[PDB]
Parts: structure tokens; C-alpha cells; sequence
């Protein structure tokens, strides 16, 4: 049947990044004072978006997603090659295309089900699966940094 | 002699003299060990086109 | 404003137990005449035992 | 038969890097007070992963 379904994205705003910011904030200006560092640097809205569109067109990210999605479970014969081969065909179905931004033309996803009800109701999830993996990468890394600074400056 | 042993008693009680330098990194440095604070699930996108 | 707070009340607290101590030391000495003429806000924190 | 397989990789982060990421941030502040460094040098993780 190939049903399709579409979305475009972009970058958060400050509201929605919630108390992460604040503390981000706290850091830089730490690196700017003493250790002379610091330029020009990205935004932390554009930092954060950096990492989310890493994980949308991972291809380990689409193999977990599948894995736990409850349409493909029920698609399963049992045996062992036949599984792997679909799962392999249904990994394909997810499409990223990258933006240009002379062009004024921003980051697309598509996806390709069987039903229609299906096409959108999936490619929902399938977004909100890949911005918590962002999430939560994002607050190990600010978690090394404090850990790293506090060594620091106890020493000094 | 006598005021030149009293020199003696005075700064051995005092201790060592430090600048404004080395309490300004003392009060910076207990924020840092209270540690940061983790709130998961904020957003990291926005919507240009709702899947439909 | 919370952190400069707290710095100046360290350096506050420093100073008081300074003058405490030289109190001590210059009752026992029995030194009551002023050794400097130099005023008592541009001290070194060691050096309080050189007034009466 | 000559089968096949595929990976793909990329720069890594601070916390897989372990303690080598501290010890040579210190050797990089004495290069900014003595034998003046660029401004723009690449970052610790980019050398890291250039050579690997």
C-alpha cells in the first residue's frame, strides 16, 4: 500500500528548554572570565538542536525504535533469517533529508506504513523517541563539565 | 626585647594573611559542590509542519 | 548579590577576631602608649599590638 | 561467499575520554601564559579523534 506521512523542524526556543539553560549559561561564563577562553560561539538553542538532528538520522536509532513498536512484533513468523530480513526493509521506510539554508530550506523526515491511520500516528512517535535520546545525552555532558570544573578550581 | 616578644605572640596567633583574591574563589566554590540539578524531558525541536 | 553577601562577611568576621586576640596580649605586655602614629584602618592584621 | 558489514563513526565526548581531558587542559594553560598559543586552536576531543 506505501502510505507517507511528513514533518519539518527546527530550532527550540528558551521557554521549552526548561532549567537546562540557566546552568549552560552558568558554565560558559566561568570559561570566559578565567581561563581565556571563548569566541563567537553558537547559541545554546543551536547546540541543542545539533545534537537532535544527529539522532534522528542515526541508523541505530531506527533499529531500537522498530524493536519496540508493537507493528512490527505482530509481524513476526519466527524464524530467525525471515525476522532479520524485514526488520532490515523497515529500517529503510525512515528518510532524511538535510536542509540548505541559502535555499531557505529547512530538515524533512519521511516515513512509509501500510495504512493511513498508521503513517502519522507512528512518525509521531518516532519524534518524540528521538528528542529524549537527545535529552538525555545532553545532561551527561553537562554533568562532566561540572564534574571537571569543580576538580579545577578545588586544586587551584 | 620585651614589645620585640610581644611581635612574636601577636602574628603566631593571627595566622596567614590573605587577600580578597582567595575569599572570592571560597564562596564560588561552594555553589560548585552543591552540584547540578537534572530535569529530563524538555524539548529540543519545534514544529514547521505537524505529521498528519 | 547572595554571593557578595557572604565575602564580605568572612573578611568582616576575620577582622574581629584579629583585635580580639592583640586585646589580649597588650593587658599582659602592659603597653598603653601608642608605638605608630599610623591609624588603625591601614594596619596589617598582624601588627595590632603596636598601639595602646 | 564474501559477505559484508558497515560501521560508522564519529568524534567522541568528555565523559568516554576519562581523565586525560584534565590533565591536558592544565598543560594548556601554562602554554597560554608562556610560548603564546593560537587563539582558535582545535578543540581536545577534534585532536583525539583525528587520530584515531
Amino acid at each position: 500500500q506505501e502510505w507517507s506521512s511528513t514533518a519539518i523542524t527546527d530550532r527550540p526556543t528558551v521557554n521549552m528548554l526548561g532549567g537546562y539553560y540557566s546552568q549552560q549559561q552558568f558554565l560558559r561564563n566561568l570559561d570566559v572570565r578565567s581561563n581565556m577562553a571563548s569566541a563567537d560561539q553558537p547559541s545554546v538553542m543551536d547546540e541543542a538542536y545539533k545534537e537532535f538532528v544527529m539522532q534522528l538520522a542515526s541508523w541505530d536509532t531506527r533499529r531500537e525504535f522498530w524493536l519496540q513498536t508493537d507493528y512490527y512484533k505482530q509481524r513476526m513468523v519466527g524464524n530467525s533469517k525471515a525476522d532479520a530480513a524485514l526488520l532490515d526493509e523497515m529500517i529503510n521506510n525512515i528518510q532524511f533529508i538535510p536542509g540548505d539554508f541559502t535555499r531557505a530550506v529547512n530538515d524533512s523526515v519521511k516515513l512509509i506504513a501500510e495504512t493511513a491511520p498508521d503513517a502519522n500516528n507512528l512518525l509521531r512517535q518516532y519524534v518524540a523517541f528521538a528528542s529524549q535520546r537527545a535529552a538525555s545525552h545532553l545532561n551527561d555532558e553537562l554533568k562532566g563539565a561540572w564534574a571537571a570544573r569543580t576538580i579545577q578550581m578545588k586544586a587551584q | 626585647r620585651p614589645m620585640l616578644q610581644a611581635a612574636l605572640e601577636n602574628l603566631q596567633a593571627v595566622g596567614p594573611a590573605f587577600d580578597l583574591d582567595y575569599d572570592q574563589n571560597r564562596a564560588m566554590l561552594n555553589t560548585l559542590n552543591v552540584g547540578p540539578t537534572l530535569d529530563p524531558r524538555f524539548q529540543t525541536y519545534r514544529y514547521l509542519r505537524t505529521p498528519e | 548579590v547572595k554571593r557578595q553577601e557572604e565575602v564580605a562577611k568572612a573578611i568582616y568576621d576575620r577582622r574581629m577576631n584579629s583585635i580580639e586576640q592583640a586585646l589580649k596580649i597588650a593587658e599582659q605586655h602592659n603597653i598603653s602608649r601608642s608605638a605608630t602614629d599610623v591609624p588603625a584602618e591601614e594596619l596589617p592584621d598582624s601588627e595590632m599590638f603596636l598601639l595602646g
